[PDB]
């Protein structure tokens, strides 16, 4: 749904990877559900080496969505208290 | 001649790409890939001139004999068989004996200065940490060291990375108790 | 190349010397040193006198090694380039500071290894070079160095201070304040 | 309105960084067309050759090297030298899908 | 500013 | 053309790879009218022009610019396309030919290996990046904070804080925890809060590379003392500044 | 070199009883 | 062999001027130098090797710019006023003031003034010593003052010595007995 | 009527305080992009991050902090790590309305 | 970078005859 409506938006044309995006999907789900099988102390010792590459890992990217949305409401919420007084 | 021009540019950008890297000139599969590469040179058309050919390699043995790795790979090729003129020599022929004496001593001092240059870089890491205004920044950047030299080589211990990272952290708990003395004081 | 040795084979052009060396090392404008040159040397002999005077006068008020020191034929060089900027400039002290910028770069000034034994002695440059290659001029320092501590050391009654290095014409000697101990060392 | 000529400006120099990173790439490009022309116009015949010919040679092969890539002209310039099917068994032992996506149920194999 | 600073101490040059 | 290229080319192949060889040395052979020679020549400029133009600009690129792995996509096809094209008519080769095109797309497999990996470790220290700073503003709002540090729950938070960052994945490696605490301590002992976040966060633990110890014995023993010792000069000096605003009001 | 002697004489000791009752507070 | 040599010495000089940094006070004469076996024996241009390479490394570390300054004061405390460190930064000093005086010829001051950089940042780090050090370059020290410190235009100075270049001789006579009278008049 | 463009120029004056008042909103604006302009250009990865990286990386976290909300942001944060009906009841602990106004019928209990 | 520069020798005059 919102993958289609996205493709349409961002580019008028000539996107052929629409198929292949949701190919991409799968296989980040696919991906994400592998290191999920991997316990926290395994997870964290592919983190500390080049292995788990920390795009993939579904818990420290959730965290780092999460963190970053908070922190962007912050600030805007800085702008308008600084605008109240 | 813009045929051959072309053939001597492919030759040396793809020779002097292998053979100006340490890393890749520290494998024995550079001393066989050179070997094996003049070979076809000669054998395919490339290289055209047996004269270009003989250019071409003096020149990569030149730049073997300035990087690191480079005298080990001469250690390897130098019994390497060689067909330029009629006779078929080894490298160690085909370059002149002294010729070959003064690459060997090249490449072993272009190997000692690449090392010492090394450990300068280290020790001046270790260094810059330990001159630090605020000893809690040593210790921090201690511990990067620290980290990086974990990354590297956990296994082995008592390398002189090593013992030089733990005589800067016990330098460095001296200057926590210095420090600790002057905070009172100023207190 | 080498400017200590062309400067003593031509003596005569010391001053046009001066004028490259000052365009090419220094920062200074062509134009300048052009200008200068074409505006007011006009003073003429019966202020020369007084010139003579007053280039033995601050020889003598100098206070620095080597300018009271100074070597034999630095002696005609250092009063060329001297007259030359006091002529172009007018600024006694930029002529001093030439002159004592030229007597530094051709000497070495060998100085008491003391609380003060300090200037032994003011060789020229090209006196201690060995070999053609000018920067070599070090070999020969190290060579009268370990001459100046071997004579100290062989003979006890001579202390640091007792010393002294000084060149004649293509000599280097090196003796006591007393005569009874003299070294020469020639080129 | 003085904030929209300022804020232009700054704009305008973002993307005057953004050229910046534009003119290495067309200087990189102007640096090997320049090597080109060294290798067309120097004289290769006879490989008796003077400094200033072996110099402007040694440059533009330099400048006709890759240096982001090198270490992967060397290897490959190794694989050829010494020796779809190829290409799938040097991906399985690079632990790489075929999307080029990391393949973690052969790395993670130790671990399940 | 609530951040207090550190006192300056004389320092000793030191190498591993 | 090519096939009266392709006649001379199966005269010539007559004749055994010396007296070739020997040929070339000699006038009696050109250069382009040997085939294998030929061959070998297009072979390697097709694959020096894949590498080295195309791949080290793209990779320049990537280390700074690819936002995603699609625009990656797009802009290697075209730099393919058009580099292959200006490499070969620079050289004498005309970009319509097999040998060329082989070598074109000789590695083109462990190139894309290299080229991607690349991109995906690019993103990765983009999102490692951003989990850092993120983290840094978190423990930057809490810690610099006198009053903050002054709660009796600061210090649990904190080690609550670092436990959920080193389990869900945040503050990405130990080295990078390492120096998020210390940095944290460091600033406690500086904001007028850190003798009583301190004693409060010393005997919490904290579950390092190594093993599983209290923040005390991560920290030096005497980095401690340093540390208690500046935080209790920051407690008195930030008392001394208020209280002389006071008294010269 | 006797003024910077002395100076170092009395910081010393007084940065060792500082040090101490600050210790001693902590 | 020699890179191997003064690889080893230059680490024992090192020990030595930490020990005089630390306060052990301890000679710098290459004669009194340990030698190992391994090191040589000390030649007296490895002095000098090691203060500019000592320079160089505190250059090149990563503490900051301001703890730069400190140590290359600290080096150049610990000399024995023939110390290398003491004609390295006094080299420093007199091409500092070759800058100020080309400035002065030019009648504009170049650009990017590399030495006088250098200068003015070891100099922030501590005037009074610089100056002691280095008297005469006191006119050079007061430009800088002048230029930094204060606000004065370098260009104003700059054309005021350009005009001011007229010594007279007896101005100078003149310049002396009116100072001296300042001086007995200031109370 | 020279009452009239010296009027126009005190308005443009006024015009020029707000305006002021603006560009203070627009240089925090670009003082953020500029950070993350840091955060992009900085490696704070190998954990060797040299003394200009630490101090950038610092700096360009000190501007996305928020000094504002500062406490709000603590606060928050020290809630979430330690643990409708969660956010009425913190308006109830608040002794705010529904509409976000002070809930004076709670706050005066004993009254 | 990689390479080390090799250290000079002193420089002579030759004749091929």
């Amino acid at each position: 749904l919102l993958d289609t409506i996205g493709r349409f938006a961002k580019a008028g044309a000539d996107m052929y990877t629409a198929k292949e995006q949701r190919a991409r999907d799968l296989a980040d789900e696919r991906s994400n559900e592998i290191i999920r099988k991997l316990t926290p102390e395994q997870r964290r010792e592919a983190l500390n080496n080049g292995t788990l590459l920390y795009q993939d890992d579904p818990y420290a990217m959730e965290a780092l969505r999460v963190k970053t949305g908070r922190n962007a409401a912050y600030l805007v919420d800085d702008d308008v208290m600084q605008k109240i007084k | 001649q813009q045929a051959q021009k072309g053939a001597i540019m492919n030759s040396r950008v793809e020779l002097n790409g292998v053979l100006q890297d340490p890393d890749m000139l520290r494998r024995p599969d550079s001393a066989d890939f050179f070997e094996k590469y003049i070979d076809n040179g000669l054998v395919t058309g490339a290289i055209p001139s047996d004269a270009q050919a003989t250019q071409l390699i003096s020149q990569a043995f030149s730049d073997a004999s300035s990087r690191a790795g480079g005298a080990d790979f001469l250690m390897r090729v130098g019994d390497k068989k060689v067909t330029l003129n009629g006779a078929t020599t080894t490298y160690r022929e085909l370059i002149g004996e002294e010729q070959w004496n003064a690459l060997m001593v090249t490449a072993q001092r272009s190997q000692f200065e690449t090392d010492a240059k090394l450990n300068e870089q280290y020790r001046l890491k270790i260094n810059s940490a330990l001159n630090q205004e605020d000893p809690r920044t040593a210790w921090e950047m201690l511990q990067g060291i620290k980290a990086e030299l974990d990354k590297v080589q956990p296994d082995e211990q008592m390398t002189p990375q090593r013992e030089w990272l733990i005589s800067a952290q016990e330098q460095v708990q001296n200057q926590m108790n210095a420090w600790t003395k002057a905070q009172a004081k100023a207190l | 190349a080498d400017p200590q040795l062309i400067a003593a084979l031509y003596p005569d052009q010391a001053e046009l010397f001066l004028t490259m060396d000052m365009m090419d090392k220094q920062g200074i404008d062509p134009q300048v040193i052009l200008d200068a040159d074409r505006l007011t040397v006009k003073r003429s002999k019966e202020q020369r006198f007084e010139d003579d005077k007053a280039f033995e006068s601050a020889l003598n008020a100098s206070k620095a090694p080597e300018i009271a020191r100074m070597p034999a034929s630095l002696r005609e060089s250092a009063r060329k380039i001297y007259d030359s900027v006091k002529y172009r400039s007018g600024n006694e002290s930029m002529a001093m500071e030439q002159m004592t910028k030229f007597l530094k770069e051709s000497t070495y000034t060998f100085t008491g290894d003391d609380v003060d034994g300090d200037t032994v002695g003011v060789i020229p440059k090209n006196m201690m070079q060995v070999n053609s290659d000018p920067k070599s001029w070090e070999q020969g320092r190290d060579i009268l160095e370990e001459a100046r501590k071997g004579i100290i050391a062989s003979n006890p009654w001579i202390t640091n201070k007792q010393l002294t290095m000084y060149s004649q014409g293509d000599s280097i000697y090196l003796m006591d304040t007393t005569g009874q101990v003299r070294v020469r060392y020639d080129k | 309105a003085a904030a929209i000529p300022i804020a232009i400006s700054g704009a305008q120099a973002i993307s005057g960084q953004n050229a910046q990173a534009k003119m290495i790439a067309a200087q990189t490009a102007a640096g090997r067309r320049q090597a080109m022309e060294i290798m067309r116009q120097t004289n290769i015949q006879n490989a008796d050759l003077s400094l200033q010919a072996r110099s402007k040679l040694e440059e533009a092969s330099a400048e006709l090297t890759s240096q982001n890539m090198q270490k992967v002209q060397a290897i490959g310039s190794i694989r050829a030298a010494i020796g779809v099917t190829e290409g799938q068994f040097i991906r399985e032992a690079n632990m790489v899908t075929e999307n080029y996506r990391r393949d973690y149920q052969a790395i993670f194999a130790q671990q399940l | 500013f609530g951040g207090s600073s550190d006192e300056t101490d004389t320092e000793g040059t030191e190498v591993s | 053309r090519d096939l009266a290229d392709e006649r001379s080319n199966e005269i010539i192949r007559k004749l055994t790879p010396e007296q070739r060889r020997e040929a070339l040395n000699n006038g009696t052979l050109l250069y382009q009218d040997d085939p294998y020679a030929m061959e070998a020549l297009r072979v390697k400029t097709g694959r020096n022009a894949a590498y080295l133009v195309d791949d080290d600009v793209m990779q320049k690129i990537k280390e700074g610019v690819f936002r995603t792995r699609e625009e990656m996509e797009e802009y290697r096809h075209s730099r393919l396309q058009e580099g292959a094209k200006v490499y070969a008519e620079q050289f004498g080769i005309d970009p319509e030919d097999v040998d060329y095109q082989r070598g074109f797309n000789g590695d083109i497999t462990e190139r894309n290996i290299s080229l991607y990996g690349a991109h995906d470790n690019f993103l990765s220290q983009q999102a490692q990046k951003g989990a850092i700073m993120n983290s840094r503003v978190e423990l930057n709002g809490v810690l610099q904070d006198p009053d903050m540090l002054r709660r009796p729950d600061s210090a649990d938070f904190f080690e609550k804080y670092i436990d959920n960052g080193l389990v869900t994945g945040a503050i990405p490696s130990d080295a990078q925890a390492t120096q998020l605490i210390s940095q944290a301590f460091s600033d406690a002992s500086s904001r007028a809060g850190g003798a009583d976040f301190l004693m409060r966060v010393g005997d919490k633990k904290v579950t390092l590379n190594g093993a599983t110890t209290t923040y005390r014995e991560l920290i030096g023993e005497e980095q401690w003392n340093a540390l208690m010792v500046t935080a209790q000069r920051s407690q008195f000096e930030t008392d001394a500044k208020l209280n002389e605003q006071y008294r010269l009001k | 070199e006797l003024l910077s002697k002395v100076w170092s004489e009395n910081q010393k000791k007084l940065e060792e009883k500082a040090r101490e009752k600050a210790l001693a507070d902590v | 062999d020699d890179s191997m040599k003064s690889m080893n010495k230059l680490d024992v000089i090192d020990k030595q001027f930490q020990k005089r940094i630390n306060g052990e006070w301890v000679s710098t004469d290459f004669k009194d130098m340990p030698v190992n076996e391994n090191t040589g024996e000390f030649k007296h241009s490895d002095m000098v090797n090691y203060a500019n390479k000592k320079l160089a490394e505190i250059d090149s570390m990563d503490i900051p710019d301001g703890a730069k300054d400190a140590m290359k004061l600290k080096y150049l405390q610990a000399d024995s006023k023939d110390g290398a460190f003491r004609t390295a930064i006094g080299t420093m000093v007199t091409d500092a003031g070759q800058e100020w005086s080309a400035a002065v010829i030019n009648g504009k001051l170049p650009e990017r003034t590399p030495a006088m950089d250098a200068l003015r940042r070891i100099r922030n780090a501590d005037p009074q010593l610089i100056a002691a050090l280095y008297p005469d370059q006191a006119e050079l020290f007061l430009t800088m003052d002048m230029m930094d410190k204060q606000g004065i235009d370098p260009q104003v100075i700059l054309d005021a010595d350009r005009l001011t270049v007229k010594r007279s001789k007896e101005q100078r006579f003149e310049d002396d007995k009116a100072f001296e009278s300042a001086l007995n008049a200031s109370k």
